[PDB]
């Protein structure tokens, strides 16, 4: 099954996923083109958070799903 | 380009965008809220020429939203346009300001419009706004539109820039830089990268390739590749060139776009809307249709709809069925959304009025400059979540009373707004966020009951120059006085019964005592300005201890975020870790540095230890021992001290007039800049090769070369006068500004000698030196300690850092950057512009009725934007955890648990308690950092037998400490499971 | 002579000293020299909870798992209140330049551990002038891949599930002191076995070999640091023989290579200043009392 995950300033990552895998596994997949560690990101899809211990099933995540990458800044 | 003012934007437009921004004229139209909001934004960027224009005059119902009038321009029943146009001028003196009054109406002659560059219009019949539109896209070259409107708690927007429309950057974000490992002689070639570093590039990018060994005509060129593998990708056919031998680096080259338009009348069909929010991936549609039937009926009616009026509601829907089902996609009617649309439809809403200010300002900056990607083509905000909670209110709440909050409570109604006023507030900080927040606060009137309310801001710096460009309640008489006060003063006139207390504290572990619990309970919300995480973090955590709401936002050049904290129900900010600055590998920043990066974090390292820590331990040695004879005496006894070589190295080296000083500084550019490329070669020679063969000096390594000196270059000459000027005022050593013109330099340096290039008894002997020569005197033993100051343009910092950058730099072959590059690197300036904050500002306090209001769960929202894709995403705030130990006993993060003692309370007993009243035992009690009972290590088994009281050793203005403690886990070798704090009492 | 010195040792290899007092303002004092002054009374943060539960953890394994034998010993010690302040005293391997030595290390935890690696730094630099390793930088750094963050390899960081300090301390041990320490820096390992390599090698060699008969036994015995002075004078009266002897051949061996052109000069200098401080180090040990 293929998704996409698109991040904020507009790059787009491609991965390989099935149903039934762990989020977990599927945020380190993206740690293998993007060095982001698994602890530092959060994804979000259909506007809400994908909480950890949980599958793809239980999100109804589907072929050509879109996900997003969000990150927190610290200026003010 | 004054950059004391404009410093932080060019770090975000750059230059030739700031250039294209002046000689621009803007035309703007309706001096509303929202007219105003964009106003504000654009004379604060810096637009050359701004026209404001506006036909009604003021009314009491005016002043809930414009932040400008006052009473004496609503009884004058001045013109509105002309009664602002003296405050706006004063907000930037660059900006020439002018109104206007002409007419408009069908009939009206639009060829005066061709002058200006943009259009916004604002408080506009649509059919206005088409033969507007149609007469602006047509001409050569067409004139951009843009069109916004707020209608209680919706908003519109819309953006035509033309048929065609040119853009130079689509991102803005810098280009990358990767080292090439492989190429191949094959059609089409491959390309592998370095070892790890994956290149993260995507198909359709060009590239340009240099420095590369062997297949020389690919030096210079650009290709289009094509991904193959995370590491590795393809180029065009290069079977007809040389082989590769080694090195190359590649760098992507940015690429102008082209996107097209359409009219206003033709895109009222099939509107391209942006989502916003994926959840209701349709709602755009349905909230499009909605806001074209208020149209029609506000044309045939001529009049809004009543509040309350089931016939107005029933004739709204009527109208919405029928346009819906003539648009292409043919959608559904949302019944709900017509309801409240129709209900709330004389409302204004200042919050949301705020965001759609400052998304509108950057589109117009997009517009004038071309430097993103523009919108396309439409944009609906709303807030429908306020009043989706509020269930089926009565009519009578919503009617006007005849004050300056109509417009509010026509909103969202009476009773909320009451609890409004009774709001004690906490604002942490006062910088950007802190202005707009107070300015959002005193529209909507927090605090300003008699009975209760205040609110409290804090913030320990002062005024600064380039403060101004961001934040509008500040003014240039202001300079240097605290921000709070004037922060507070400007506040007071917008909102005469506002309630404001200022402080001048930081918030910091240290002054802890002010803030202590009850004050902290006394507040209803905290909300933060901050802009360092340390600071954050800590506040979380307070605000933890307490159970009190927390909003926070922040911002970076185009990107914001906000996030919202609510006791019980979802979880604080130390449950997500943040991005940390990556640090600069030891060997990289000392010997082989590859990027200007290293060079400017090597100059200010340099700077550092020269001019701050070795002052300081010359100035800590010299005053531990009284005398330098008794230094002696105790050295020639063999008793050791620590530091000593370098104090004593220090002060035989020590200047003592100008012509010494220049010499020292000569002394340090030879050693710095000559000795150490000759070292390094000396070590390493160029052709030594490693165990598989490939050269030492190899990618990303690159071969230093010695510099010969000069005074004829300007970067040699500016080096040894900002080195020479430091070193005198840290030595103090008086000195005239003669001294530094080039001749006395070349005349001084005219009988200095240049070494060539190749411990206690040398140090007793010059100690022992200096003391027969008096040199030893108090007035000897002390020496200046500096600090870096980036903002001032005379003390020579960044000029010296610079020159050190750039001459190491060209040492190693790099490519030198300018004054503002190295000192926005070496300070860690943030890049900031005026519409995220207004932004920013404008959805937290959107936020802040709902924590207000006590909503459940699902009306709360967190934003992440950026505003130069766009990109808009809307989430659901992340729920609250649940964590188990032992006996299915669970906790969250939110709960507490308590043990009651009194005088002669022992540690058993407090174990003992711990285990009865929860069940399980704890294995290891430690208080914050400091431990209290940790069986491994060695003698705390005697401590079970003794007074709590004495065991804490607490102040006497506490009753009660915070513990943390620990229970063993049901297998053996695994790490203890944690557990709730607990508070200990120390009496009944 | 190796089982008594184990018996001896082994109650010395963990323990507790006093290093920072507190008044009634709350105001740290510190009774010994410590590197992290600054960083100590910057964060007093009581956030972090975390790094109490795992120093906790970790005190269990410092207490009974450290290397212990005649060869090599690590002695470690703990601020009586703190948890985050260390003191590390390693001695030298056997058949190595640093043979017999006392290196002295200090050792911080910071706020966020054990996110982040902890902070090391050696102190036994002799005022900063001399370089003992290429690995060991004069300014006081210790550089290893388990000790940084950056790009390198994903099995070559601070991972926060699997790495621990008993990991840095052998590390330290096993990596750094080795017998040619020439060749620890990469571009050398190339002209191994030839004769020229070997030259340079030898000329290290004298050069460690003198440092640290100076810096790292005289200097300890005359200066101990208030920690480790009983770990000090047990370690040195036991083995006074054994050091001399060894003195006495890394004596003879340098001389063998003085009549040498290209490094003979070096080599001259550095057998006069061995002998030198051989020459204190034998009335020092002479006068030092039984414990
Ligand atoms: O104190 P630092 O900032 O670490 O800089 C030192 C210092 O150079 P400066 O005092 O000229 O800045 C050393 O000189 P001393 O004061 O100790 O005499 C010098 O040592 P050398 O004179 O022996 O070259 C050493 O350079 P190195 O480590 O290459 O020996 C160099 O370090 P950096 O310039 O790399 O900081
Ligand atoms: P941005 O940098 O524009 O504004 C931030 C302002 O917040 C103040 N500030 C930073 N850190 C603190 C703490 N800990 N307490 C109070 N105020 C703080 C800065 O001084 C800026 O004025």
């Amino acid at each position: 099954m293929q998704i996409f995950v698109k991040t904020l300033t507009g790059k787009t990552i491609t991965l390989e996923v099935e149903p039934s895998d762990t989020i977990e596994n599927v945020k380190a997949k993206i740690q293998d083109k993007e060095g982001i560690p698994p602890d530092q990101q959060r994804l979000i899809f259909a506007g809400k958070q994908l909480e950890d211990g949980r599958t793809l099933s239980d999100y109804n995540i589907q072929k050509e799903s879109t996900l997003h990458l969000v990150l927190r800044l610290r200026g003010a | 380009i004054d950059d004391a003012l404009y410093s932080r934007q060019r770090y975000v437009l750059g230059d030739t965008a700031m250039q294209k921004m002046a000689k621009s004229h803007v035309f703007l139209s309706g001096m509303g809220g929202l007219g105003l909001e964009i106003a504000k934004n654009l004379v604060l960027a810096g637009i050359k020429a701004v026209t404001i224009h506006d036909t009604e005059k003021c009314q009491a119902w005016d002043l809930g939203t414009n932040f400008f009038l006052s009473e004496d321009d609503v009884v004058n029943k001045r013109n509105r346009a002309e009664a602002v146009l003296k405050h706006i001028a004063e907000l930037n003196p660059y900006v020439h300001v002018t109104s206007s009054s002409v007419p408009f109406n069908e009939t009206t002659d639009l060829s005066f419009l061709d002058k200006y560059q943009c259009v916004v219009l604002t408080e506009m019949k649509l059919p206005l706004q088409k033969k507007i539109n149609d007469f602006c896209r047509s001409q050569c070259p067409p004139i951009k539109f843009i069109s916004a409107d707020v209608h209680g708690i919706w908003s519109r927007l819309f953006c035509d820039f033309g048929d065609e429309f040119e853009v130079l950057d689509t991102t803005g974000e810098e280009p990358k830089e990767i080292f090439i490992s492989n190429i191949t002689q094959a059609n089409p070639g491959i390309v592998t990268c370095l070892e790890n570093h994956p290149h993260k590039l995507e198909t359709g990018q060009f590239l340009t390739f240099r420095e590369i060994n062997g297949m020389t005509g690919l030096n210079g060129s650009i290709q289009q590749i094509t991904v193959i593998s995370p590491f590795s990708f393809s180029i065009g056919d290069t079977t007809e060139l040389e082989p590769y031998l080694h090195g190359g680096i590649a760098v992507q080259v940015k690429t102008p776009k082209t996107v097209f338009f359409e009219s206003l009348e033709r895109q009222l069909k099939h509107p391209k809307c942006l989502i916003v929010d994926f959840s209701n991936p349709e709602a755009p549609l349905e909230i499009h249709t909605a806001m074209l039937a208020l149209d029609q009926f506000q044309e045939k009616y001529s009049r809004k709809p009543n509040v309350g009026c089931q016939q107005d509601s029933e004739e709204l829907l009527k109208l919405a069925t029928s346009i819906s089902e003539t648009l292409e996609e043919k959608p559904d009617v949302n019944a709900d959304i017509v309801h409240w649309l129709s209900w709330t439809a004389q409302g204004f809403l200042s919050p949301l009025a705020a965001a759609v200010g400052g998304v509108a300002s950057q589109e117009v900056l997009k517009a004038v400059t071309g430097k993103f990607s523009p919108l396309c083509q439409w944009l609906y905000l709303e807030a429908a979540d306020i009043v989706e909670s509020l269930g089926k209110p009565e009519c009578e709440e919503f009617l006007p009373r005849g004050d300056r909050y109509d417009a509010l409570r026509a909103c969202i109604g009476d009773t909320l707004c009451q609890k409004l006023q009774n709001l004690n507030i906490f604002l942490v900080g006062c910088g950007a966020i802190g202005c707009e927040m107070l300015k959002n606060f005193a529209l909507l009137g927090v605090g300003t009951s008699k009975e209760k309310g205040m609110i409290t801001v804090t913030d320990p710096d002062l005024i600064e120059k380039s403060n101004l460009n961001r934040q509008f309640l500040f003014r240039p008489h202001h300079i240097q006085k605290p921000k709070s006060y004037t922060a507070a003063d400007a506040t007071l006139k917008i909102n005469s019964q506002i309630k404001i207390d200022a402080h001048l504290n930081k918030v910091c572990p240290t002054t802890e005592t002010i803030y202590n619990d009850e004050f902290y309970t006394k507040q209803d919300v905290i909300i933060t300005a901050l802009d360092n995480v340390e600071a954050r973090r800590y506040v979380d955590s307070r605000c933890l201890a307490n159970l009190r709401p927390l909003l926070d936002s922040g911002t970076m050049g185009t990107k914001g975020h906000t996030e919202v904290i609510v006791p019980h129900l979802t979880e604080s900010y130390n449950s997500h870790r943040d991005p940390p600055e990556e640090e600069i590998p030891f060997s990289t920043l000392k010997s082989f540095p590859a990027a200007i990066e290293h060079t400017i974090q090597w100059a200010r390292d340099k700077f550092e230890s020269s001019f701050s820590h070795k002052p300081s331990l010359f100035n800590k040695f010299w005053q531990t021992y009284s005398s330098a004879e008794e230094v002696l005496q105790k050295i020639q006894s063999g008793h050791s001290l620590e530091g000593c070589f370098q104090v004593i190295k220090l002060l035989s080296r020590r200047p003592r007039n100008w012509s010494q000083c220049v010499e020292l500084a000569r002394l340090k550019f030879e050693k710095y800049f000559n000795h150490k490329a000759l070292q390094l070669l000396h070590c390493f020679p160029l052709d030594i090769r490693l165990k598989d063969g490939s050269l030492f000096w190899q990618s990303p390594k690159r071969p230093p070369s010695p510099i010969k000196f000069d005074l004829n270059e300007p970067l040699h000459l500016s080096f040894l006068q900002n080195a020479a000027k430091l070193y005198a005022t840290v030595y103090c050593i008086p000195f005239a500004e003669e001294d530094l013109s080039a001749d006395a330099l070349l005349n001084i340096l005219s009988e200095v000698k240049i070494q060539e290039f190749k411990d206690e008894r040398n140090a007793i002997f010059q100690l022992e030196k200096a003391i027969l020569s008096n040199e030893a005197t108090k007035s000897d033993l002390q020496m200046a300690v500096l600090s870096f100051e980036k903002d001032d343009d005379h003390n020579g910092h960044i000029d010296f850092i610079t020159a050190a950058s750039n001459l190491r730099a060209k040492m190693y072959s790099i490519e030198p950057a300018d004054r503002f590059k190295t000192k926005r690197i070496a300070g860690k300036i943030i890049p900031a512009i005026a519409t995220t904050t207004a932004t920013v500002s404008g959805l937290v306090a959107l936020e802040m009725i709902k924590v207000t209001g006590g909503y459940p769960f699902e009306a709360y929202k967190n934003c992440f934007l950026n505003l130069a894709i766009p990109i808009v995403v809307f989430t659901e705030t992340t729920e609250v955890r649940k964590t188990k130990i032992r006996n299915g006993i669970s906790f969250t993060i939110w709960d507490r648990w308590t043990v009651h003692g009194k005088e002669d309370f022992t540690l058993l007993d407090f174990i003992n308690a711990v285990k009865e009243k929860y069940g399980i035992e704890p294995t290891m009690v430690v208080q914050g950092v400091k431990m209290l009972y940790v069986p491994v290590m060695p003698g705390h088994a005697k401590r079970l037998k003794l007074t709590m009281h004495k065991l804490v050793k607490p102040t006497t203005e506490k009753k009660y400490v915070d513990l943390t403690v620990s229970f063993a886990p049901d297998i053996d070798g695994d790490e203890d499971l944690p557990g709730p704090p607990v508070r200990y009492y120390f009496s009944h | 002579l190796e089982e008594k010195y184990v018996a001896v040792m082994k109650k010395l290899q963990f323990d507790t000293f006093e290093m920072v007092s507190e008044d009634e303002d709350g105001k740290l004092g510190f009774k010994v020299n410590y590197h992290y002054m600054s960083q100590v009374k910057n964060a007093n943060d009581a956030n972090s909870a975390a790094r109490a539960r795992r120093l906790a953890q970790e005190a269990v394994t410092l207490s009974t798992s450290l290397p212990l034998s005649s060869s090599s010993s690590v002695f470690v010690r703990c601020d009586e209140e703190r948890l985050d302040i260390m003191k590390v005293l390693i001695t030298g391997p056997a058949d190595t330049p640093y043979a017999n030595g006392c290196f002295e290390f200090d050792v911080y935890f910071p706020q966020d551990y054990p996110s982040s690696p902890p902070l090391v730094n050696l102190e036994t630099t002799g005022g900063h002038s001399v370089r003992f390793n290429p690995n060991l930088y004069n300014d006081g750094k210790v550089c290893l891949s388990i000790l940084n963050t950056w790009h390198g390899r994903p099995e070559e960081k601070w991972n926060p599930q699997t790495s621990s300090f008993l990991q840095v301390l052998v590390s330290v041990q096993s990596l750094i002191l080795v017998a040619e320490p020439y060749f620890n820096e990469p571009g050398y390992e190339r002209s191994r076995g030839t004769p020229s390599g070997t030259q340079s090698s030898r000329e290290y060699d004298g050069n460690i070999r003198q440092a640290t008969v100076k810096w790292a036994m005289l200097e300890q015995i005359r200066n101990p640091s208030p920690c480790f002075k009983e770990v000090i004078h047990k370690h040195f009266y036991l083995k006074r023989v054994e050091i001399m002897a060894q003195c006495e051949e890394w004596i003879a061996d340098i001389q063998q290579y003085s009549s040498d052109k290209r490094v003979g000069r070096t080599m001259s200098h550095h057998a006069a200043a061995l002998k030198r401080h051989t020459a204190q180090l034998r009335e020092e040990l002479l006068k030092l009392p039984c414990p």
